């Protein structure tokens, strides 16, 4: 249900 | 006509691509991204800017300053960026059986070039479809970064656009994003005492100052790093799927959908 | 009570079905543009935005008793996701009408509904036959690909249905024939129906022969115009995010304002069904 | 709480 | 749910059988490299490049009473690997005669799988009969080193034998000596399958006691050639990685495609056993 | 689950 995020969780 | 790689492979595949993309990305460092939307949402609203009030009033009671809203209701649509490779089934049936590595080395191609392009989409738009470039963008905040060579160079240009932003009531923590001739240009070791003049540009920016070839030869810029400034609305991000069997090879996108919302445009400078 | 102030619904259920029962009854009494055009289907209020689709298209398809013969589906030719506005009009109770009718008058008076409705469907077929160029709308009579065809032979027998005939053929010619509809301005709808002499038959019986979708007639066009369609979809749409609500604005000086709401976009999936003067 | 199109359905 | 759509394998357990066996079948009818060459067994599909034996060798084994001959068998450079291709053809089968072989008429007709089969099946032994320049392959036709000896002798009643007796000693000048065997071009092979020679009885007899290991038919050879080599392995082999089957590509526009594969290398490693016109 | 050679071995 979730709409899931990988790779952008670069800071600022 | 079946789903080829087993569980373990789609692992190793799936972190490549993440991998790659996260040493090789320069704009998720930057700005903060609007939640993912999920695939089914094709367009955002869209900003607020030059609503120049001063709503000041400030008395017992009230009086009837206009009210802050977007200058014209609009829209955009959010693209999609991908990249497209190859395997043979050949070769998975070797990595099955005989060998055991299942080369992966496509898929780091893919996500490179990828990445490369939706980097060059932020800092620059496309023009045939219409979008900003950030330094493209409209209202723009000139300001000359020339007359480098010097021992006192790029100091004297960064504190300039720092004032240009702070005179517009638009301050904060600055980020800085440089060529890479002028990046790696500006280890003129010495200010007066021991400092490096990177490392003194970055006290006096406090987000970073980074270098992305992308940039052209001559160029960089400084922004305001909060939000409400700009913005990166994301649908999904970087990931591979399957385009189906095709002449019994196996053919392979990776896909990612993205799109930038420059909602003040005031924190920019530029040469 | 009627005190209190600021209570959120002021009616009961039975007024808000007489108010409902009443703008619908005037729109539908009142509208000629939803009379030839398809609705697609209710979206919804959050939704604010339709693929505004297509721009050209044509390709024979053809027939096979095994069936490979590449014909290129017809998919698009521009993406363009145009927004949706909103059409409303406002009108006021006197806080006391809905005691009257609560005691002595039992149905509630709204002559101001009906007022209020009948501008806001005026709106939305002013909307639906021209453009607005304040958010960039096309209108039937503006839209570029018209296919303009001179028509200045009137107020005399030897002609009328000639022009209509020529826009058949100019349409025609595009491969794009199929059941038209035909819309004009009253100066020359009433025109038609002249009885002048060696009478024989009145005319807008032969174009409704030609027609075969019917003809109307709007006064929100201008004076000297009138244009002709082809019903289908695939030539033109609807979208509807909400048909005509009444809704509430706040009670101010104890009275009570409401407002007809609606929000729809024309597109047409295909200009090229279309023509004009 | 379905859609429930109201005015809007005028043949043709 | 129904049978529209682009579903996984049509056909049915008894159905993919019968498909498996008419092209074995077929394959086995049509074949003649495979008859006068050995298989080193299948390797699996997995396996792409193979060992490559590298050339002539003249040192004999000899007994004494005490070993001392230790036999040295050098090679010169490397192994030279390489790799195994493959070859393949179509299948279009109609959808509708699959839907009436589950309702109506039910004889599934394959006869488009035959003739795949064997086209298939020929293009293999043209392969092994020629190399392909672009994939820089060889063949027993044009490897170097054949040991050419011109015949130009025949079409008289008996001129034929001691072309073949020619061709044995060359052979066996080079000291490679064993039962041999021999291939065939159609008209030069009917031209031989003659009338008796005037000494006994018809010459395809007395050839095939020579040869002692078959003398066989190939269309897929030119005019007026053919070859005779010496059967044994250790001389000359054919790597297969996996034999000829059917698999099922996708779904074409409705219909069902599919493909029949096998990968196959002949190995010379000994370019003397070979001689040609 | 085997190498399973099926048309090959011809009078060889």
């Amino acid at each position: 249900p979730e709409k899931r995020l990988t790779v952008g969780s670069l800071r600022r | 006509a079946e789903n080829p790689l087993r569980e373990e492979e789609w692992a190793r595949l799936n972190e490549t691509v993440i991998q790659v993309a996260r040493r090789s990305l320069v704009g998720r460092r930057i700005l903060d991204i609007y939640g993912p939307l999920g695939a089914g949402v094709q367009t955002v609203p869209y900003d607020e800017f030059q609503g120049v009030s001063p709503g000041a009033v400030d008395i017992v009671g009230e009086q009837e300053t206009a009210m802050v809203f977007t200058d014209a209701r609009k829209f955009k649509t959010i693209p999609i960026i991908y990249k497209d490779f190859l395997l043979h089934w050949r070769d998975i049936e070797a990595a099955r059986t005989h060998n055991m590595p299942l080369d992966v080395s496509a898929a780091a191609g893919a996500a490179a070039l990828c990445a490369q392009q939706e980097d060059e989409l932020i800092f620059y738009g496309d023009a045939r479809l219409g979008y900003e470039g950030l330094m493209t963008a409209n209202g723009r905040l000139t300001v000359p970064l020339g007359d480098w060579t010097s021992p006192g160079g790029g100091f004297q240009a960064i504190v300039e656009a720092t004032r240009k932003l702070n005179e517009q009531g638009h301050f904060g923590p600055y980020a800085v994003v440089l060529s890479p001739r002028l990046y790696s240009q500006l280890h003129r070791i010495y200010e007066k005492t021991g400092v490096l003049e990177i490392e003194t540009i970055r006290q006096l920016a406090s987000d970073g100052v980074y270098q992305s070839n992308r940039l052209r030869g001559e160029s960089g810029v400084v922004v305001s790093t909060g939000r409400e400034n700009m913005d990166l609305a994301v649908s999904m991000d970087m990931v591979a799927a399957y385009l189906g069997a095709s002449r019994m090879n196996h053919p392979f996108r990776v896909l990612e959908a993205l799109l930038l919302r420059i909602k003040h445009p005031d924190a920019i400078c530029t040469l």
